[PDB]
């Protein structure tokens, strides 16, 4: 998955 | 609320203890109780709230993905029927996840967003609103899926507009908002080109503003800039 | 029981799904529902039950230790008073842990142990009984702490006596029972010499029986033998 | 902590 914060 | 009899300061203290103990469900319950005291949240308190629910919903999302994958395989050609159980249990986890999202969205709507006037608080809460509609979108399949997606988009867009007017391009909230809105474009809105454009423009504008920062602010900003780069590398 | 309306086989299926999703609270609830159907448990089912509650209570124990450590520091000389909150939250986690232990012990007493006649099932359940009294002992501080400790000791001892009569020295249940009873001696009963003697004798007797085993049984036995060695290395 | 299973 792509990075989220 | 089962936290109605506990002091606000005690709820915040116990949220911090729960974090140290990696008890994120407890942390979230304590911070919900703190929000429901009705006072605005400080910067530290806002991040306690977001850390708590991010960890809770993060685990739910990971479990939902495992179960959805098993369910998809059970529906391939050649798979032995095993009954309603995989669907049922995926649905159970999905309903619990939707409940957490609705709880967070409820706190934002009653009444965190309407009382948030400074950019740092208002952008933070609208980012959260976009994030939790995005998590609802990830599991949505019905008549309202488009409206859920547009609710996420609308919240992110309002947060973006405020952040561009009121914060420097290196502000970590501005950066994290852009990171996540870019992921929304790629994973939810079927808009990979928009996702890539937003991540690259955000990265480049931040790069050009790093010279204004202290060492500690530089560290904070470059951390999220590296996440933007990581996604760009994944996508190109 | 909220699981009373679900088929036994469906509960077992969903316990396995919950394991894959790392949803151990759900797994434990499903396996409690399965036990309460009243039928004996197969070998696989017994291990689903133990895996589920071990993970749940394991997290509680880790959190309790974090909170107890913070509480002990708050009571050192020179520490600023911060109110009742650390004690309260440690107590909350402790009470939840005791509840899980009581639930497991209740399942063993109603009626898993009394229906378990084969050595592999009876030793397994009595080991569990010792383990969950041991977890109660770890947090006990009152009038009944000695009785909790002796309840753990008594269960382990009955399991040990059966295992020595009815199982080979390489049997993984026999090995794991000895491992854990040795830890009971070291950490609960203030008997490090007994702990060390038991671990070493168990290891050596297993070593001498490995020649009788298939490759796969050898792998299973030597895995737990290495844990015995690890503890011996920690203790000497 | 010591190992248990
Ligand atoms: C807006 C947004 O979504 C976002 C953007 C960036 C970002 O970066 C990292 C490094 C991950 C972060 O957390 N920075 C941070 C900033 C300011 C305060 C705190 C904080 C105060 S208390 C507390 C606690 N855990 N007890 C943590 C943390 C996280 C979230
Ligand atoms: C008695 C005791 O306390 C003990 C002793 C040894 C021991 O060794 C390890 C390797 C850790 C183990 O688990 N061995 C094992 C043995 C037989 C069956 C299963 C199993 C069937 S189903 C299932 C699942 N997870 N779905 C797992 C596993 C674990 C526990």
């Amino acid at each position: 998955f792509p990075a989220t914060v | 609320g089962a936290m109605g009899s506990m002091e606000r300061a005690s709820l915040i203290q116990k949220a911090k203890l729960a974090e140290q103990a990696e008890r994120y469900e407890d942390m979230a319950a304590f911070m919900k109780g703190a929000v429901e005291k009705g006072e605005e949240l400080s910067c530290e308190e806002r991040n306690l709230l977001s850390v708590a629910y991010k960890n809770v919903v993060g685990g739910q999302r990971a479990a939902w993905r495992v179960l959805s994958s098993i369910e998809q395989k059970s529906n391939e050609e050649g798979s032995e029927e095993k009954g309603p159980e995989v669907r049922e249990y995926r649905e159970k986890v999905e309903t619990e996840l939707q409940g957490v999202c609705d709880t967070v969205l409820g706190l934002l709507d009653s009444h965190l967003i309407k009382e948030a006037g400074d950019a740092e608080s208002r952008v933070f809460y609208l980012k959260m609103k976009g994030d939790y509609y995005r998590y609802l979108a990830e599991v949505a399949t019905g008549d309202d899926k488009k409206r859920i997606i547009d609710s996420a988009r609308s919240a992110y867009q309002e947060a973006m507009d405020i952040s561009k007017k009121e914060m420097p391009p290196t502000n970590p909230i501005r950066l994290g908002l852009a990171l996540n809105f870019s992921v929304f474009h790629y994973e939810i809105a079927n808009s990979p080109e928009e996702a890539i454009s937003l991540a690259k423009t955000t990265f480049d504008e931040a790069m050009a503003d790093l010279h204004t920062l202290s060492e500690d602010s530089y560290k904070d900003s470059t951390l999220i800039m590296q996440l933007l780069r990581d996604n760009l590398t994944l996508w190109t």
